[PDB]
């Protein structure tokens, strides 16, 4: 088996910058015959299927932009993006097309760096269809922050609750490099009605004092 | 638009086996060499095997030879992956792909998510999230479903700007997901907002309109 090895594993660049990644073959991919180096590069964006970028070490397929460029021959190959863009955030794979099995290198994750920005917070009381079902979920969305570290606290009439809280982040936005997070707390239809003031509190470098959003069960 | 289409998430009990399928759309299978690729959760890509629809010869990773089998039905322009004696390690999204000269383009299918487990499939409850009594943001909650994935979109594809979907989380061995959408405030509730959710593995679909509260 040829053993494809990629590096670095991840790379923090700035929109605008110009990156270079490596893919080293453990045996030669160069065809004497044809004088083609059988190396391909795929790009996989979050939640999407891989997309081909370049066959034979440098031909670029139909539609692939030319900020992408693949040089190299033999056992050392590199890919470069120049003036990387928000939409270039993804995992880049390199694969062997020389001999079987056609093995894939392990990835190069391309994360983006950017201006700090504060969450936007919103909160939603449980909903009639759910209460009926006799369950209650309070959701709070914190969207478009950067950096990704944020702390959300839920308070019921002023006390903090940790049990029944699911948090979750989106990946950097492909359009603004930002993150989004959603916190949802599940109570019984009872626990729900026992109280009236629910508060979602987020803490983030962006502010000095917590962003707080609240609601009153009756209203 | 030439495209490759695939089958539709499934849950299979350990020890059983599944037949995933991959059809061409607006071109013909004999015109390409079809590959199959596995991708495990958070893992990287693994080539499984490749097929030649002209002769029917298939070639694999020695690694998958005893579990994998590619077959083709050149008459219905469909290739197939029959995985057998399934395990936990067989839980992944499986893609099918092929280079097509004429378009100078490698078409990839959308993947077919296979979950190996003895749990039961349970369809989601979806709930519309209206705001509390310029821009106003809404959301949908998809709750208590298994196995993944679910497809959630708004105004069935229209409204796609400033939409955010959150990766699903487990808890009870059921998943929960939510998505929010921020729009300009004239829009709602002038122009109606609808959250469309589909859970392939249980073949259920749901439309929920977000009305004001």
């Amino acid at each position: 088996d040829i053993v494809m090895t990629q590096s670095p594993s991840s790379l923090t660049v700035t929109t605008g910058e110009k990156v270079t990644m490596t893919c080293k073959s453990s045996q030669s991919l160069l065809n004497s015959r044809t004088q083609k180096n059988y190396l391909t590069w795929y790009q996989q964006k979050p939640g999407q299927s891989p997309k081909l970028l370049i066959y034979w070490a440098s031909t670029r397929e139909s539609g692939v932009p030319d900020r992408f460029t693949g040089s190299g021959s033999g056992t050392d190959f590199t890919l470069s993006i120049s003036g990387v863009q928000a939409e270039d955030l993804a995992v880049y794979y390199c694969q062997n097309n020389y001999n079987y099995p056609l093995t894939f290198g392990a990835g190069t994750k391309l994360e983006l760096k950017r201006a700090d920005a504060a969450p936007t917070v919103s909160i939603f009381p449980p909903s009639s269809e759910q209460l009926t079902s006799g369950g209650a979920s309070v959701v709070c969305f914190l969207n478009n922050f950067y950096p990704k570290d944020i702390n959300v606290k839920w308070k019921i009439d002023g006390s903090e609750r940790q049990n029944g809280v699911l948090n979750s982040w989106t990946d950097q936005d492909s359009k603004d490099s930002t993150y989004s997070m959603s916190s949802t707390l599940t109570l019984t239809k009872d626990e729900y009605e026992r109280h009236n003031s629910y508060t979602c509190e987020a803490t983030h470098k962006t502010s000095t004092s917590p962003i707080v959003k609240s609601f009153n069960r009756n209203e | 638009e030439v495209q490759l289409q695939q089958s539709g998430a499934e849950l299979v009990r350990p020890g059983a086996s599944v037949k995933l399928s991959c059809t061409t759309s607006g071109f013909n299978i004999k015109d390409i060499y079809i590959h199959w690729v596995k991708q495990r959760p958070e893992q990287g890509l693994e080539w499984i095997g490749r097929l030649d629809p002209a002769n029917g010869y298939t070639k694999y990773d020695p690694k998958f030879q005893g579990k994998a089998t590619i077959t083709v039905d050149t008459s219905s322009n469909t290739a197939y992956l029959h995985l057998s004696s399934l395990t936990s390690e067989d839980t992944a999204v499986y893609y099918c792909d092929g280079y097509y000269s004429y378009y100078d383009m490698d078409y990839w299918g959308p993947g077919t998510s296979v979950t190996v487990s003895s749990a039961k499939t349970t369809a989601p409850s979806v709930y519309p999230l209206a705001p509390v009594c310029s821009s106003v943001t809404l959301g949908c909650l998809v709750k208590g479903y298994f196995p993944e994935p679910v497809t959630l979109t708004w105004n069935s594809g229209s409204l796609s700007s400033g939409v955010h979907t959150f990766p699903a989380v487990l808890q009870s061995d059921l998943y929960t997901l939510s998505s929010s959408v921020t729009v300009t405030s004239s829009t709602w509730p002038s122009q109606s907002i609808t959250c469309n959710v589909a859970h392939p593995a249980s073949s259920t679909k749901v439309d929920k309109k977000i009305e004001p509260r």
